[PDB]
RNA sequence: ACGAGACUCUGGCAUGCUAACUAGUUACGCGACCGGUCGGCGUAACUUCUUAGAGGGACAAGUGGCGUUCAGCCACCCGAGAUUGAGCAAUAACAGGUCUGUGAUGCCCUUAGAUGUCCGGGGCUGCACGCGCGCUACACUGACUGGCUCAGCGUGUGCCUACCCUACGCCGGCAGGCGCGGGUAACCCGUUGAACCCCAUUCGUGAUGGGGAUCGGGGAUUGCAAUUAUUC
């Protein structure tokens, strides 16, 4: 039903169109290869994703 | 036709494509001699020679060379176009010469056929390099 | 006999070309000559007053060395260093309206000239002459 | 504020045939394209999901920035009893489970 | 559709990472231990490895149809595409996540916390893992939290081996004054061409044959067959 | 550093002790030979084990072996 | 059409090298001309991320890697014997595509 | 018994093997002088350079010296390599940091500020100040068209969104716009033509062509307004 007041300043060019997939974050949000993940679930699903620490 | 003996030094590595010839040698499109540098010239030099004109006189080998850097590019012209001189007279001619050859290039060098194994090292967070650290106060 | 590009030391082989570019006049005479500052990161003068036969020269053996360069590619051979003042330095490509007015002034001229569809051709008449003139170099004062 | 009774009903049909619908508590999107053509913006699907929690005859289950719904027999029934539908109503296909 | 791989894969992964997540906060009451992703032309089957099978069965067979549809509006997978298969796990005593939940369930019970890990101790040694342990932190006692550790056996804590060699789960666990955290990790026994442990020994372990107890000649004979 | 470790100089004493017939003063034989007697799962350990059993078998050369 | 190309995308050597040992396998049941495997670079997904969820401590970076490989056959073959060598036998993790070669 | 080691991934050698018009080496219709430059092509010698798949290879293995005449260390014909680099990494702990990740959390907010919706505007971009990381300079080993020669890691066509890398020609010394599109990728950028080495012409011990708020005016992106304006 707030339609007339926000969407008053377009979002799609910041930080703020860009969230954590699991828990809404929007500091340390990693975009390579479409993760959108952030540091802490990232790590967290790390080994679930695919990758895995061997370097 | 090659040789099929190949030549490197860092990332970079040269092979000389063999045949049967009279001693004309080309590096991609240019002697052995019209190479840039004019300072590392004496590198390109070295086995032509070290071993002397007549034995490069009856076989044609054209060095094709890709890799890094300029001085990364020689060392594997050179010691490719040695180690193809002395594997086309290994498998070809006979022994003997090749095996003089072979004694001749390493007493001068003992790496002129064996590759350079030394590579970049990888960096480790925490530092610039792979053994520099970044600065910190106390 | 024949003699061919690559096999002639490059720095008076591409003296030679823009000699010959000089004496042919058959181009479109350049309209900036000293106005402009050539490549964006280059702010310091030009100095041989020239750069315009010299570097349609430079274009030809670039074409030669590797067919079907152009310009977005001509700018990729004349990139360089880029100051940015007080931050460290990087790779600026040059002026690509430049290198396209050079590539024009080449263009059409019956030795060198790049299509529409990709790739370059090179006509008799051009890779001749310039065969003759690296052979004349060559065997004038590099070769006896 | 006034969450409309057709809305309701067409969002009702849709949580019985399968058991789920596409719900967000995301703002920045006026209607989901699913939930689009039918006049259902966020706040109705936030006075549902408050609603059935209140009620209890579905538990809620929120994980990924999603929801989802467990539909109950009691909910099954009080869906019948004030939509007035049918009583051969009811989600119970067989194949491939 | 048309793909680069690696987002492909990554997306891919990302897919069984929500898998996982919504599975454990919704199938872990069933005895969730993990699921298996096959990948058929034009569908995805996905088996349910549970030690409570009949529990996420249900009755009517209510539940196992339902979430196959709680998936579909979050995954916009193709209709008639998504189906799952619930079965009983094949790893009952070595596989971490089950004795974790095992766990999880015992303190939920009001089971005393040493208690039930020296339960699960007893039993993960029954089914014949060469070691186990289980840290379990928080406000054990008091305000002053504290850790709490019950080692047995023997395990390996470095290198690659670990990996294969040792299951872990860590898991957090409702209590009246906090959150625990129970890390259960049990080291998986070695059996060869077997369902219970690796293919592979231990690298720094050796295991040599012992030789035939042939009596050693001591004249020349021909033997006839 | 390359000082044996409990592992390899072990395995190779059960080796000589066990098996000594077969084994022989060439190094290449004994990995073989240590390779077909016993399940060592990694290269550089039956290397290892092979090379520690050469030198106690120069070590019995030399005669008397303490350990 | 007469070329087609059969793609194998795996994260993991040993499942894709069993695949395509089964799928040469099956290509040697019935005598089939068969292009030996393609294997294509693999791709390193090196990623690299802060070990500490906050910004205490020295500088930790975990560098995750994911390792993708890739395989082509390609083969002179109908549409209706492609399909039935494809699906003759599969292990979970590798990846098939058919395509028009 | 754990830790160390072993382990795995990596860096180096196999002209041994399974082999590859998404890679090249070999297949030739100006043979331009009567044996030659090609990625200016003059439009079926097969895996050697390239590609990481399975095996192999190095073990202090041989010699010499020292040494409980041990464990080992040092020097060498030989050999690709005689110490590659990382990953993991025990017992215990710290009142180390993290409630700024969430019904994963034990306490206050209940009476119209309960955040579950929201912000028009400014905050950490501005200050008498002290500090910490790093860059541009410390010279005529430096510079004033740079004219010719190369690789390496690796990223890239998107459904929450034109929100990509862009090859080629047009518009201008210029940020940028137009078109055909190549690339879902060893298929295109890309043979990834920068740093550099050269010069039979031009700097010469300044405060400056070794240099930056070179003060202020000309610029602008198929996207909320570049304000002590982090783009130019």
């Amino acid at each position: 039903g707030h339609q007339q007041l926000y969407w008053s300043h377009p979002r799609k060019f910041g930080q703020g169109s860009r969230s954590c997939r699991v828990c809404s974050n929007r500091h340390g949000l990693i975009r390579k290869y479409g993760l959108n993940m952030c540091r802490q679930c990232f790590r967290q699903y790390a080994k679930d994703i695919g990758f895995i620490k061997l370097d | 036709q090659s040789v099929q003996v190949f030549g490197r030094k860092k990332t970079a590595t040269a092979v000389a494509h063999c045949k049967r010839g009279n001693g004309l040698i080309k590096v991609n499109g240019r002697p052995l001699e019209m190479i840039e540098p004019r300072t590392l010239q004496y590198k390109l030099l070295e086995p032509v020679l070290l071993l002397g004109k007549e034995r490069f006189a009856g076989v044609d080998i054209r060095v094709r060379v890709k890799g890094g850097g300029h001085v990364a590019q020689i060392y594997a012209i050179r010691q490719s176009i040695s180690k193809a001189l002395v594997a086309y007279y290994q498998k070809y001619v006979d022994e003997a010469s090749k095996k003089e050859i072979k004694d001749i290039l390493i007493q001068y060098d003992r790496t002129l056929l064996v590759a350079d194994p030394r590579r970049c090292e990888s960096k480790k967070f925490g530092g610039p390099g792979a053994r520099a650290r970044y600065q910190k106060s106390y | 006999p024949g003699v061919t590009v690559k096999d002639v030391n490059q720095q008076e082989f591409v003296r030679a070309l823009a000699a010959f570019l000089k004496k042919s006049g058959k181009l479109k005479v350049p309209e900036w000559v000293d106005t402009v500052k050539l490549a964006k990161h280059k702010e310091l003068a030009p100095y041989d007053e020239n750069w315009f036969y010299t570097r349609a020269a430079s274009t030809a053996r670039h074409l030669y060395l590797r067919g079907g360069a152009g310009v977005g590619s001509m700018t990729k051979i004349y990139g360089g260093r880029q100051r940015n003042g007080v931050m460290p330095s990087h790779f600026s490509r040059g002026s690509k309206s430049v290198a396209r007015r050079v590539l024009q002034a080449l263009e059409g001229l019956k030795m060198v000239e790049k299509d529409q569809d990709g790739g370059r051709k090179l006509t008799p008449q051009g890779q001749r002459d310039l065969d003759r003139i690296a052979g004349q170099v060559a065997a004038a004062n590099k070769k006896h | 504020m006034l969450m409309p009774k057709k809305n309701r009903i067409a969002i009702y049909e849709l949580l019985f045939k399968e058991g789920v619908m596409v719900a967000k508590k995301d703002v920045h999107m006026p209607k989901h394209p699913e939930l689009a053509d039918k006049n259902v913006p966020n706040l109705h699907v936030m006075k549902a999901m408050q609603s059935l929690k209140s009620r209890g005859y579905v538990k809620e289950q929120f994980a990924w920035r999603h929801f989802y719904w467990y539909l109950t027999n009691e909910g099954i029934q009080y869906l019948r009893d004030y939509l007035h539908l049918p009583p051969e109503i009811v989600p119970a296909t067989l194949r491939r489970s | 559709v048309q793909i680069s791989k690696k987002r492909k894969f990554v997306a891919d992964g990302i897919f069984k990472a929500e898998l996982n997540e919504f599975l454990t906060r919704e199938l872990a009451e069933d005895g969730y231990s993990g699921v298996e992703v096959r990948v058929t032309p034009t569908r995805t089957e996905i088996i349910i490895l549970a030690t409570r099978t009949q529990n996420v069965l249900g009755e009517k067979g209510r539940r196992i149809r339902e979430l196959t549809a709680v998936v579909q509006k979050r995954f916009g997978f193709p209709e008639g595409s998504v189906e799952l298969y619930a079965e009983k796990v094949a790893t009952r005593g070595l596989c971490a996540i089950a004795q974790a939940e095992s766990l999880r369930y015992k303190l939920l019970g009001g089971l005393a916390v040493r208690r039930a890990c020296y339960g699960v101790l007893r039993f993960i040694m029954e089914s014949g893992a060469k070691g186990c342990e289980v840290v379990v932190s928080g406000k054990l006692r008091g305000q002053r939290a504290k850790s709490m550790k019950f080692v047995d056996g023997l395990m390996i804590h470095s290198g690659d081996p670990v990996n294969y060699y040792v299951d872990t789960a860590v898991r957090h666990v409702l209590l009246r004054q906090g959150v625990l955290g129970i890390k259960v990790k049990i080291m998986l026994p070695w059996d060869p061409t077997g369902k219970i442990g690796p293919k592979k020994p231990l690298p720094d372990h050796v295991s040599i044959v012992e030789p035939k107890d042939e009596i050693l000649p001591t004249t020349p004979i021909s033997e006839q067959k | 550093g390359r000082v044996r470790t409990k592992t390899v100089k072990k395995a190779a004493r059960v080796i000589i002790e066990k098996y000594y017939t077969r084994l022989g003063n060439d190094f290449h034989t004994n990995k073989r030979v240590c390779e077909e007697i016993a399940i060592i799962p990694s290269k550089k350990l039956r290397n290892k084990i092979a090379g520690y059993v050469t030198h106690l078998m120069k070590r019995i050369q030399r005669g008397p072996v303490r350990g | 059409i007469h070329r087609i190309r059969i793609t194998l995308t795996s994260r993991n050597v040993k499942s894709l090298e069993k695949v395509c040992a089964d799928l040469i396998r099956g290509a040697k049941e019935k005598n089939l001309k068969v292009k030996g495997p393609v294997r294509m670079p693999t791709k390193t997904l090196r990623i690299t991320t802060r070990k500490t969820p906050c910004g205490e401590g020295s500088k930790t970076w975990d560098r995750f890697q994911m390792r993708i490989h890739k395989r082509l056959i390609d083969l002179h073959s109908p549409s209706e014997i492609v399909k039935q060598i494809t699906s003759i036998s599969i292990e979970p993790g590798v990846e098939v595509e058919v395509t028009i070669a």
